[PDB]
RNA sequence: UGUAACGGGGCUAAACCAUGCACCGAAGCUGCGGCAGCGACGCUUAUGCGUUGUUGGGUAGGGGAGCGUUCUGUAAGCCUGCGAAGGUGUGCUGUGAGGCAUGCUGGAGGUAUCAGAAGUGCGAAUGCUGACAUAAGUAACGAUAAAGCGGGUGAAAAGCCC
RNA sequence: CCCGGCGAGGGGAGUGAAAAAGAACCUGAAACCGUGUACGUACAAGCAGUGGGAGCACGCUUAGGCGUGUGACUGCGUACC
């Protein structure tokens, strides 16, 4: 069983997150939990919590056995961006997008 | 062993059993055509054409169905001069399987 | 009688874009750019069709020459010979025997060297 | 288009393009370059050409045995089911039926029968005279029309 | 100063070919307690090179 | 049927040797040039390297004609400041004679990738011998 | 038969549409050439 | 700025003159197949044709003939939950604008034909409105009055509380 | 029910013809951004295509040296208004 888990509207960029996601794609779940643990980036906690949830799903909703689980697929897409306004000198007003990500993890064995 | 001959306004070299495509011939969808103007025949020793066409040379083959090739776009465009016309074209052909080749 | 306009709009755009498959960057992604990229390809096409016959002829020739050169003769004379040889009309592309049936080509260098003499 | 005629922004100085009225047919919210107006699509049709046309289309119905003419034609009471029968009986389902002086019963019949309508002679219009499969028309009427096209 | 043409998504990527993050592959196991730790770092439970230090 | 086409993975080649001695540098370069480009066979494939491998003995002893031996250009620019560099035929023959046959034929071979490659088929050597015995080259003329 | 009749050959003809592309025959400039008074929306000279 | 006054290599002929014979060379000419326009022959006339001669670069611009869209009639008809419109592949088709078939999606509308009427076709107008790239994960986080530690609380504490 | 901070978010289960209608909810196009796969790419110079074309990877018919994706190398080649 493939079994996935995703975090939508993550309060991170995507570019920012994709970095962490990259550290992890296609590793043994067990080791991903370590890699993630020692990565000093907001995004890590985010992705970590997804992986974990994927696992608990794949463990409680399917065959399971963490030991034989690999993050076969991980991929973060982009969420909708909260637009704000930024006061700038001389009356000018700028945009600024506070962006969001759609973090997805997929954990299986085969 | 092979022969070369005029057909569609162009020449082809060929063996018997072999199929070649030519400019549309007004010949029945199945009948047998004769190409009385071959201009070479081959072996370990071969007959080039003193004049054009070897003496008593002639090829046989049956028309193996007609056709139209794939479509080609004719695009014309005169940048800055407000002009362009596009026009399509296909082009008929008939195929033959070459049975003959009598030297 | 207001007219929708924009489903047939889609229509064309999709059609042009279609023909842009392969073109790099926005050449295949963005209509403005696609559309130009498409139009020129049709030009380059029209052109190269006639160019095609050119390119090939001058290929056949060079190799025919290579072959006659091997047989102790320059393309020029050869072809002149073949020409003078009781007429003797027979394509340059057809003189591909040059490539495959070598002994045959050699048999022409003769039929030519002869009438040429 | 409701809204002020004030210039949206200075002619020169801002990167922006022109702009004269926020009702520019090229601007959004409001415009229509040649905004339509109620119009009278009536034509003229010369009398003699109108009479010409009927006398024409008429003639053709005959050539196609689509005009079946009859002496008198009616129904003794206002009951569609009645008209329904007469028509079933005569093998008509798509009919114009143009009566002489036009009665009343016949009228309230077919006023619910889809493929049939009843007019008097002085009625009869050109398009419908074509539309229906079969036009009936009583001899009484054929007279009124005869002299109406002279 | 500003670009005159828009940079490709392709060039953008190359710029980032050096932006990848490096895993760790530098973590060890305290000899006294099972503990995984950053080399030269006190353990979660408060050990280091065997030997509980840091009471708390 | 589509005309023949030499495939890279099946081309002949064959080594050869030449002594470019009293030969006029350039009337020789020309024949070299063409043999590299395979212009004497089934070159019939100008998008494929079908030439042979030729090696050139005694580059130093190369013929010139007219005052060329002492009046010849030979200019490069190092790309700096104003670094134009010039040396003369005789001066080239002094340091690295082999370079002369190279720059000559290199200017008679085409543009880029292909030509660039056809040129790796031409081993020079200024002295009389060479170390390609292994390929056992057969000698030719012109 | 209400859809078998038609107007006599020639009766009702097209009607220049103009401003509608190249192949159209009068796109751009809509057949009124280049610049000057006589182009221009409402550009003319009294009788 | 750099060889920089044959395009290059290179040439004593690969320059120059004379003569002769070749060859290469264009969308010119020819050959084969195909379309159209403007003519007339010959077969033979609600005339198309073996045709047959000739013609078919094109801005402004004129003339001609068509495509598709929206709405009206033809339509209480034809198609359609045994799957409409729209989206999206694919195949076929016309000289082209286009057309048809069909997988997937979609899930309720669509309309042949011949006519009728136009808010009828967009890449540009520093066009209008929305969405989204770019620079870039760069500048910057708003007075250089300043922070440190222990303890708490908390899922988490440089910023909260003591 | 499960992971999560008594979260957000998500996976199950169940409802429904459909959740490939889950409430930012019909259809869900384009730009723009990603994951996977095939083919290419780290000695090579320019409107990026077009003409030729090896290899590689998948459809032809019972091989016919075709088609499709890619495209080494190569002729030509300065977008549009
Ligand atoms: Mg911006
Ligand atoms: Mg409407
Ligand atoms: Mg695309
Ligand atoms: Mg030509
Ligand atoms: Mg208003
Ligand atoms: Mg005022
Ligand atoms: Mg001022
Ligand atoms: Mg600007
Ligand atoms: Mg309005
Ligand atoms: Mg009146
Ligand atoms: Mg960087
Ligand atoms: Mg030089
Ligand atoms: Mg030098
Ligand atoms: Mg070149
Ligand atoms: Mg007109
Ligand atoms: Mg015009
Ligand atoms: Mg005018
Ligand atoms: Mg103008
Ligand atoms: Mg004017
Ligand atoms: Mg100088
Ligand atoms: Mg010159
Ligand atoms: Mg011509
Ligand atoms: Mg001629
Ligand atoms: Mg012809
Ligand atoms: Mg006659
Ligand atoms: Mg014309
Ligand atoms: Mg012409
Ligand atoms: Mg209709
Ligand atoms: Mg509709
Ligand atoms: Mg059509
Ligand atoms: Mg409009
Ligand atoms: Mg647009
Ligand atoms: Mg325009
Ligand atoms: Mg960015
Ligand atoms: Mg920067
Ligand atoms: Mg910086
Ligand atoms: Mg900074
Ligand atoms: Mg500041
Ligand atoms: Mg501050
Ligand atoms: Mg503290
Ligand atoms: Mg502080
Ligand atoms: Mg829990
Ligand atoms: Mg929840
Ligand atoms: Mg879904
Ligand atoms: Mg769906
Ligand atoms: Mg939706
Ligand atoms: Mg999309
Ligand atoms: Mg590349
Ligand atoms: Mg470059
Ligand atoms: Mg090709
Ligand atoms: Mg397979
Ligand atoms: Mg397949
Ligand atoms: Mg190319």
């Amino acid at each position: 069983m493939e079994t996935i888990a995703k975090h939508r509207h993550a309060r991170s960029s995507a570019q920012k997150v994709r970095l962490v996601a990259d550290l992890i794609r296609g590793k043994k779940v067990s080791q991903a939990l370590d890699i993630l643990t020692y990565t000093n980036k907001k995004a890590a906690v985010l992705v970590k919590k997804v992986l974990e949830s994927a696992i608990a799903n794949a463990e409680h909703n399917d065959g399971a056995d963490i030991d034989d689980l690999k993050v076969t697929k991980i991929f973060v897409d982009e969420g909708p961006s909260m637009k704000r306004i930024m006061p700038r000198a001389k009356g000018r007003a700028d945009r600024i997008l506070k962006r969001t990500s759609h973090i997805t993890v997929v954990v299986s064995d085969r | 062993m092979y022969a070369v001959f005029q057909s569609g306004g162009k020449q082809h070299r060929v063996s018997e059993g072999q199929t070649v495509r030519l400019e549309k011939l007004d010949i029945a969808t199945g009948e047998t055509v004769e190409f009385a103007e071959v201009l070479m025949i081959a072996n370990g020793e071969e007959v080039k054409i003193g004049v054009p066409f070897v003496d008593g040379g002639v090829i046989k083959a049956e028309v193996v169905a007609h056709g139209r090739g794939e479509k080609v776009k004719i695009v014309k465009f005169r940048r800055r001069k407000h002009y362009r016309k596009q026009q399509g074209h296909r082009q008929w052909f008939t195929d033959v399987k070459i049975t003959g080749i009598s030297a | 009688a207001r007219v929708k306009r924009g489903v047939i709009a889609r229509a064309r755009h999709k059609k042009i874009l279609k023909q842009a498959k392969g073109y790099y960057g926005a050449r295949s992604r963005v209509y403005r750019v696609a559309f130009q990229a498409v139009i020129k390809a049709g030009q380059y096409a029209y052109r190269d069709r006639r160019q095609r016959k050119r390119q090939f002829r001058q290929l056949w020739i060079a190799r025919i020459n290579a072959a006659a050169r091997q047989n102790g003769i320059s393309y020029s004379k050869f072809i002149n010979g073949l020409k003078k040889a009781s007429v003797e009309i027979d394509r340059k592309i057809l003189a591909d025997i040059a490539v495959f049936d070598k002994v045959a080509f050699t048999a022409l260098v003769e039929k030519a060297k002869a009438a040429l003499a | 288009v409701t809204g002020s005629g004030k210039k949206p922004w200075r002619q020169k100085g801002t990167g922006r393009a022109r702009s004269g009225s926020i009702k520019s047919p090229i601007w959004r919210s409001g415009g229509v370059t040649f905004a339509a107006r109620p119009q009278d699509h009536s034509q003229k049709v010369n009398k003699k050409m109108y009479r010409g046309a009927l006398k024409s289309i008429l003639s053709e119905l005959v050539r196609q045995d689509r005009l079946i003419v009859v002496e008198k034609f009616s129904v003794e009471a206002p009951k569609t089911k009645l008209l329904a029968q007469k028509l079933k009986d005569m093998a008509l389902e798509d009919v114009l039926i143009i009566t002489g002086e036009l009665d009343e019963n016949l009228f309230l019949a077919a006023r619910n029968l889809h493929k049939v309508d009843v007019r008097d002679a002085t009625g009869i219009d050109p398009v419908s005279l074509i539309a229906f499969d079969k036009v009936v028309m009583t001899a009484d009427a054929v007279k009124q029309v005869e002299e109406m096209l002279a | 100063a500003v670009q005159q043409n828009k940079p490709t998504r392709s060039k953008r990527g190359m710029r980032r070919s050096h932006d990848a993050l490096t895993a760790v592959t530098s973590l060890s196991v305290d000899k006294t307690s099972g503990e995984k730790h950053l080399r030269h770092h006190i353990t979660a439970d408060g050990y280091y090179r065997g030997r509980k230090v840091i009471a708390k | 049927m589509k005309t023949f086409t030499a495939k890279p993975e099946t081309v002949k080649r064959d080594w050869y040797v030449v002594d470019a001695t009293g030969k006029t540098l350039g009337r020789l370069a020309t024949e070299l040039a063409r043999r590299l480009r395979g212009k004497h066979k089934a070159e019939y494939t100008p998008h494929v390297d079908t030439g042979d491998y030729i090696i050139v003995l005694n580059a130093d002893k190369v013929a010139v004609t007219g005052n060329k031996r002492t009046d010849k250009v030979y200019y490069h620019h190092t790309g700096h400041i104003g670094g134009i560099k010039q040396a003369t035929f005789e001066e080239m023959i002094a340091r690295r004679p082999e370079r002369v046959i190279e720059i000559a034929v290199k200017g008679m071979l085409p543009k880029g990738p292909l030509g660039r490659a056809m040129f790796r088929k031409l081993k020079v050597y200024a002295g009389n011998e060479h170390n390609h015995a292994a390929q056992q080259p057969q000698v030719l003329d012109i | 038969r209400l859809n078998t009749l038609s107007p006599a050959e020639g009766s009702k003809k097209a009607g220049k549409r103009l401003g509608r592309g190249i192949g159209s025959g009068l796109g751009k400039t809509g057949g009124r050439g280049h610049k000057g008074q006589k182009s221009r929306s409402g550009g003319g000279v009294r009788r």
